[PDB]
């Protein structure tokens, strides 16, 4: 209150949670851009982006860990149901090669004909 | 809508020239213009106790 | 078309030609740690718990103390819980320790 007749104390009271954390905004870099529902490493958050972010601008991925359905499997390797799943940031795709890719998931459905994977994300280690 | 679209309408062009005797009149021409485009974002907060 | 196809609490597994599953208790297969909702024969379909619950169990090795906070460790082998932190495969930690009935209670982890 400006202005105000008395001085008027004001005392904080601490609060941590912050919002629930299925999601997160994030800004885009330069040599990059997403397009909804495909999955991005974007600074350091892999998840599923829910917004067609272009360049220079703030989207949300999706981090939920839940079970997610995605094409943009390296159709080279075979997916079995429980293989852990690795996103080659350079290819821009799954794989289970786990050089120095980055741990996101675990397979649920192998890999059927039309190159499709349910598998479960993992909380972006 | 998201995103809404723009509005479009016809208008003709025509310049009163002066006739002489058996001479032939010039034509006019129709142009269209169209209006700029706006969106509607989503705005939230909450708390929890 | 959305990526998220369900909440990802529970996840279908077919067993194997030497798995059995019975209701209600933790079940390693297919890499997957949970607790079948089904019971479950050869080449036959359940689905299993991930759902980061905190779990009850007495399902374990009698021999050291789970004392609270210490981390859970499956070993499929024995198919009980255990504190060795060997090759055994991480599952939880425990959120109460044992009591004289040897039960437990622990939080599960999200299968890394």
């Amino acid at each position: 209150f400006k202005g105000q007749p008395t001085p008027s104390t004001i005392t904080q009271i601490t609060r941590a949670k912050i919002s629930d954390g299925k999601s997160v905004r994030v800004i885009l870099s330069e040599g990059e851009s997403t397009k909804t529902q495909q999955f991005y490493l974007i600074n350091g958050f892999f998840g599923v982006a829910m917004q067609d972010g272009e360049k220079g601008d703030e989207v949300t991925l999706q981090i939920e860990q839940a079970e997610y359905e995605t094409d943009n499997i390296v159709t080279s390797e075979a997916f079995e149901a429980g293989k852990l799943i690795y996103w080659d940031n350079t290819a821009k795709k799954f794989t289970t090669t786990s050089a120095s890719n980055r741990l996101v998931g675990r397979v649920t459905d192998g890999k059927d004909s039309n190159n499709v994977i349910w598998f479960i994300l993992l909380p972006q280690q | 809508p998201q995103v809404m679209d723009a509005k479009w309408a016809l208008q003709g062009n025509c310049v009163f020239l002066e006739h002489i005797e058996g001479e032939e009149i010039k034509f006019g021409t129709i142009n269209a213009e169209n209006g700029p485009v706006a969106r509607i974002q989503t705005y939230a907060t909450g708390f929890e106790y």
